[PDB]
């Protein structure tokens, strides 16, 4: 995985496997921040 | 990336329950997903369950939502599949499956595993 350009912005691509571990549909609402070192990622 | 035994299976009337278990072993720690896979006599293996091991959350195939549920003892490294009111039509071979991997498939279906284990046989008596 990496940081791909979509736009001029910056993006993840998420797997479908992740998506459904977290009950995830397209559009979903999620809070972003950095924790650690590491960007974090939960649905609200 | 890790071996996979199942265990439980059996022959069972219809409307009765089993619980099937999975042990893994090796690189435990690689585990994202596991799920239950199941082929019935003549048709192509299907998915049924699956547990995400880090947060415990499960999905399940239309086919069983609502009798058969997936948990998991990560303390033991084991994915349990309970069942409840069996029919004739969950008689079938079913298979434990993991994966290291987040795999960019359903995790319902095969093409997202990459470890299998051998399969225990479930046959529901009408």
């Amino acid at each position: 995985s990496s940081v791909k350009r979509w736009g001029n912005s910056p993006a993840v691509r998420i797997p479908a496997t992740l998506m459904q571990a977290l009950n995830l549909n397209i559009d979903d609402e999620v809070k972003i921040d950095l924790v650690d070192g590491k960007l974090i990622i939960e649905p609200v | 990336q890790v071996q996979l035994v199942e265990s439980g299976g059996g022959s069972v009337q219809a409307g009765g329950s089993l619980r099937l278990s999975c042990a893994a072993s090796g690189f435990t720690y690689s585990r994202k997903y596991m799920g239950w896979f199941r082929q019935a006599p003549g048709k192509e293996r299907e998915g049924v369950a699956a547990i995400f091991i880090d947060n415990g959350n499960t999905i399940y195939a239309d086919s069983v939502q609502g009798r058969f549920t997936i948990s998991q003892d990560n303390a033991k490294n084991t994915v349990y599949l309970q069942m409840n009111s069996l029919k004739p039509e969950d008689t079938a071979m079913y298979y434990c499956a993991a994966s290291s991997r987040w795999m960019d498939y359903s995790a319902l279906t095969a093409k997202a595993y990459n470890s299998w284990g051998q399969g225990t046989q479930v046959t529901v008596s009408s």
